C-alpha cells in the first residue's frame, strides 16, 4: 500500500563543490600514455551539486529528514552515495512515474539486484525498510513498498543471491559508491565506482574515473528520477505506521550533466589519472 | 620500367615502378560465445497447447534466435514466412518476436496467411496485412488426439463480426441470432459462439488439428536486441588475414602483445586514432594488429643502351615476405655484395650504391 | 490469367547486368539433397502471375 509518512523535519536544502569528480570512461578503447580529447556529457568541474541527507537527532524535536524528491533528468545524472551503512538502496526512472509509461526500477536490498522495467505504481514516497530486535540481535528486511501493481514488463535481470550487512554501525563514513547514469538514444549506460573515504559530512577531493557497468537496450523516454533509502524502524521509536522511520546517517549528492569537452591523460596501463575541465579556465583551455 | 616513363629506352638510375603489397590469406571472423539462446525450444516443444481464440503470447527480448534450426527440422508441415526469405534469418537483427499458440483443425492451416478469409480467419484470429513473419505447423494427431473422442479444444463457430487485427475477444456471451435478446437458455434466439471443437482419432489429414505457431517480428525504435547467431572462425597468428572481431574490420598479422587491458576495454588505438591491439571475445587474450608487409618497388637499371640487366629494390621488407641483399633500406634482388667501395653510381639508401661494373653484373 | 508468363523466385546468386537464365533446376533451399524432387526446402524456381 502506499503510505504517506510524515512528522519530517522540513530545512532548506543545501548545495557542496564537485572537486574535479564525475570523470567516465567515454568508450571501450584502450589508450596508453596519451593525452585524448572527448567532447561528451561530463559533469563541470566546480559544480554547484546539490546535497540531500537523512538524518534524525535525538533531544528536542530534532532534524529528522528524509530526503529522496522527485529530480529532472536532462541529459544526465551524477550520484555519489557517500555513507557507512547501507541505507542506499537504489532509484527510479521515467515519464510520469505512473501506471500510463514504461519506467526503470533498479532495488539492491539485500536478497538480490531487482533491475525491472515494467509499468509500475510507484508511491508518493517508495520506502524501504530494516528492523531490528532484542531475542535475535539481527537487522532484516521488513517492507519493500515500493511499487502496488503490475502490467508488461520488457525486461528482468534479477542477479545472483548475496547477503549484504544491513547494520547499523555508527562512526564516520568509508563508502564513497559513484554513479553516472545516461541514456544516448537507444540504451541506459550506468558508470560505477567504489573508493574507500574518511570524512563525515563532505565529498571528497581526488580525481576517480568510473568504470562501465551495464548497457541495458531498454529505449525509453527518460525524464525524472527518484532516489530510494532504507528506513530503521526498532523498537526505540515506537508508534504508528509512518511514526518510527529512524535513518541513522546517509548523504547523496546529485547532479547533472552538460555537453562538454575533457583531455583526458591515460597512464601506462590505460588508467585515466586527470582530466582538463577545457571550458573552465584559460589556462584550462 | 618502360611503361612507366612512357619510354623503349630508360637512362641510368632507379625509377619507381611499383607498389608491394601482401595480400591477405584468410577471412578470420571472430564473435563472442554463443550465449543466451532464444527459448524457441519450449513454444513448440509444450506439453499442453491452448485453444484457437486463447493464443497466448510468448514475447521475448535480449536473446539470440536461431531460425535455421528451426527451418532445416524436416518435422513440419508448412514454414510459410512472409516478408523476408525462409532463408538468410538469421542475418537479420530484431527487437522483440511474438509467438502464437493455437490448435486449428485442417484446412484452417491455409487461413491463417495474409488475404485469407475463412472460419478461423474472421471469427477467431485474424492476421493483418504484408507483416514480417512466419507460419510454423506439425501433426497434432501424434500425441493431443484421444483415443476415443477428443473435445478438449474449444472453437467458436460463429461470430458477430470480422476480427481485429491480432486482437483476442474473450467475449463469451450468448449472441442473439433471431430475435430480441433470450437473456437465458440457449435454444431460442440464443446462439453461444462457444459450443465445441470435436475430433476423432479414426481421422484423416484434411479432418485433423494441426499445432500452428505463428512468429510475429517487430521493428519498433527500440534498438534491436533479438538478433541472429554470429558464427565464427578459427585464429592463425602471425599471418596477414582479414579480421572481423565485433566490427573492427581491417587486414593485419595478428600476433601476441604484451599489454594489459582494462576488463572492460575490448579494442586499442594509437596517437592516430589507429587499431594496433584488439582483444579476442570468445578467449580473453590481447593481440596486436601490425599493419601487412607492404613498400615500394623500385628497379635499378644501368641504361637500356648498356645492358637489359636490373636490379628490384623492395623497400620495407625483410626479404621474408617477398641473390638476395638485405639492406637498411629493402631487399635488393638481382646484385651481389661486394666487399670493396667504390663511388656513388646509383644511390640505393642507408649508405649503399650500386653500378654496372665487369662477366657484366650489377653489384652493390 | 494466363500462365504463360513466368519469372524466377529463387536464385543462388544474383543476376550480372545482360545475362539470360534458361535453367529450370530445383533450387535447393535447406540443407537437404533434392535430388530433383518438388517439395519442402526444394521449390521450382519458376512462377506464373495470372
Ligand atoms: C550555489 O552555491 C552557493 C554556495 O554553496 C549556495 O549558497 C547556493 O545555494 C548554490 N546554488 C544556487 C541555488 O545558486
Ligand atoms: C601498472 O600495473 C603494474 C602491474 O600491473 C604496476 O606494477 C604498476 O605500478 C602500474 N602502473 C601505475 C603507475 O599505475
Ligand atoms: C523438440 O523436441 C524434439 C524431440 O525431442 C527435438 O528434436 C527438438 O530439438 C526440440 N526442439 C524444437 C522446438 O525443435
Ligand atoms: C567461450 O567458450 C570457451 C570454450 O568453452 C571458453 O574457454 C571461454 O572461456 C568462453 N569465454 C567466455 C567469454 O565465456
Ligand atoms: C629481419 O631482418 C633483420 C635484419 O637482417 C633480422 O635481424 C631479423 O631476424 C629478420 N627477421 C625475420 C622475420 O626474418
Amino acid at each position: 500500500q502506499c503510505v504517506n509518512l510524515t512528522t519530517r523535519t522540513q530545512l532548506p536544502p543545501a548545495y557542496t563543490n564537485s572537486f574535479t569528480r564525475g570523470v567516465y570512461y567515454p568508450d571501450k578503447v584502450f589508450r596508453s600514455s596519451v593525452l585524448h580529447s572527448t567532447q561528451d556529457l561530463f559533469l563541470p568541474f566546480f559544480s554547484n551539486v546539490t546535497w540531500f541527507h537523512a538524518i534524525h537527532v535525538s533531544g528536542t524535536n530534532g532534524t529528522k529528514r528524509f530526503d529522496n524528491p522527485v529530480l529532472p533528468f536532462n541529459d544526465g545524472v551524477y550520484f555519489a552515495s557517500t555513507e557507512k551503512s547501507n541505507i542506499i538502496r537504489g532509484w527510479i526512472f521515467g515519464t510520469t512515474l505512473d501506471s500510463k509509461t514504461q519506467s526503470l526500477l533498479i532495488v539492491n536490498n539485500a536478497t538480490n539486484v531487482v533491475i525491472k522495467v515494467c509499468e509500475f505504481q510507484f508511491c508518493n514516497d517508495p520506502f524501504l525498510g530494516v528492523y531490528y530486535h532484542k531475542n535475535n540481535k539481527s537487522w532484516m528486511e521488513s517492507e519493500f513498498r515500493v511499487y502496488s501493481s503490475a502490467n508488461n514488463c520488457t525486461f528482468e535481470y534479477v542477479s545472483q543471491p548475496f547477503l549484504m550487512d544491513l547494520e547499523g554501525k555508527q562512526g564516520n563514513f568509508k563508502n564513497l559508491r559513484e554513479f553516472v547514469f545516461k541514456n544516448i538514444d537507444g540504451y541506459f549506460k550506468i558508470y560505477s565506482k567504489h573508493t574507500p573515504i574518511n570524512l563525515v559530512r563532505d565529498l571528497p577531493q581526488g580525481f576517480s574515473a568510473l568504470e562501465p557497468l551495464v548497457d541495458l537496450p531498454i529505449g525509453i523516454n527518460i525524464t525524472r528520477f527518484q532516489t530510494l533509502l532504507a528506513l530503521h524502524r526498532s523498537y526505540l521509536t515506537p508508534g504508528d505506521s509512518s511514526s518510527g522511520w529512524t535513518a541513522g546517517a546517509a548523504a547523496y549528492y546529485v547532479g547533472y550533466l552538460q555537453p562538454r569537452t575533457f583531455l583526458l591523460k591515460y597512464n601506462e596501463n590505460g588508467t585515466i589519472t586527470d582530466a582538463v575541465d577545457c571550458a573552465l579556465d584559460p589556462l584550462s583551455e | 620500367t618502360k611503361c612507366t616513363l612512357k619510354s623503349f629506352t630508360v637512362e641510368k638510375g632507379i625509377y619507381q615502378t611499383s607498389n608491394f603489397r601482401v595480400q591477405p590469406t584468410e577471412s578470420i571472423v571472430r564473435f563472442p560465445n554463443i550465449t543466451n539462446l532464444c527459448p524457441f525450444g519450449e513454444v513448440f516443444n509444450a506439453t499442453r497447447f491452448a485453444s484457437v481464440y486463447a493464443w497466448n503470447r510468448k514475447r521475448i527480448s535480449n536473446c539470440v534466435a536461431d531460425y535455421s534450426v528451426l527451418y532445416n527440422s524436416a518435422s513440419f508441415s508448412t514454414f510459410k514466412c512472409y516478408g523476408v526469405s525462409p532463408t538468410k534469418l538469421n542475418d537479420l537483427c530484431f527487437t522483440n518476436v511474438y509467438a502464437d499458440s493455437f490448435v486449428i483443425r485442417g484446412d484452417e492451416v491455409r487461413q491463417i496467411a495474409p488475404g485469407q478469409t475463412g472460419k478461423i480467419a474472421d471469427y477467431n484470429y485474424k492476421l493483418p496485412d504484408d507483416f514480417t513473419g512466419c507460419v510454423i505447423a506439425w501433426n497434432s494427431n501424434n500425441l493431443d488426439s484421444k483415443v476415443g473422442g477428443n473435445y478438449n479444444y474449444l472453437y467458436r463457430l460463429f461470430r458477430k463480426s470480422n476480427l481485429k487485427p491480432f486482437e483476442r475477444d474473450i467475449s463469451t456471451e450468448i449472441y442473439q441470432a433471431g430475435s430480441t435478446p433470450c437473456n437465458g437458455v440457449e435454444g431460442f434466439n440464443c446462439y453461444f459462439p462457444l459450443q465445441s471443437y470435436g475430433f476423432q482419432p479414426t481421422n484423416g489429414v484434411g479432418y485433423q488439428p494441426y499445432r500452428v505457431v505463428v512468429l510475429s517480428f517487430e521493428l519498433l525504435h527500440a534498438p534491436a536486441t533479438v538478433c541472429g547467431p554470429k558464427k565464427s572462425t578459427n585464429l592463425v597468428k602471425n599471418k596477414c588475414v582479414n579480421f572481423n572481431f565485433n566490427g573492427l574490420t581491417g587486414t593485419g598479422v595478428l600476433t601476441e602483445s604484451n599489454k594489459k587491458f582494462l576488463p572492460f576495454q575490448q579494442f586499442g588505438r594509437d596517437i592516430a586514432d589507429t587499431t594496433d591491439a584488439v582483444r579476442d571475445p570468445q578467449t580473453l587474450e590481447i593481440l596486436d594488429i601490425t599493419p601487412c608487409s607492404f613498400g615500394g618497388v623500385s628497379v635499378i637499371t644501368p641504361g637500356t643502351n648498356t645492358s637489359n640487366q636490373v636490379a628490384v629494390l623492395y623497400q620495407g621488407v625483410n626479404c621474408t615476405e617477398v641473390n638476395v641483399f638485405q639492406t637498411r633500406a629493402g631487399c635488393l634482388i638481382g646484385a651481389e655484395h661486394v666487399n670493396n667501395s667504390y663511388e656513388c653510381d646509383i644511390p640505393i639508401g642507408a649508405g649503399i650504391c650500386a653500378s654496372y661494373q665487369t662477366s657484366q653484373s650489377i653489384i652493390a
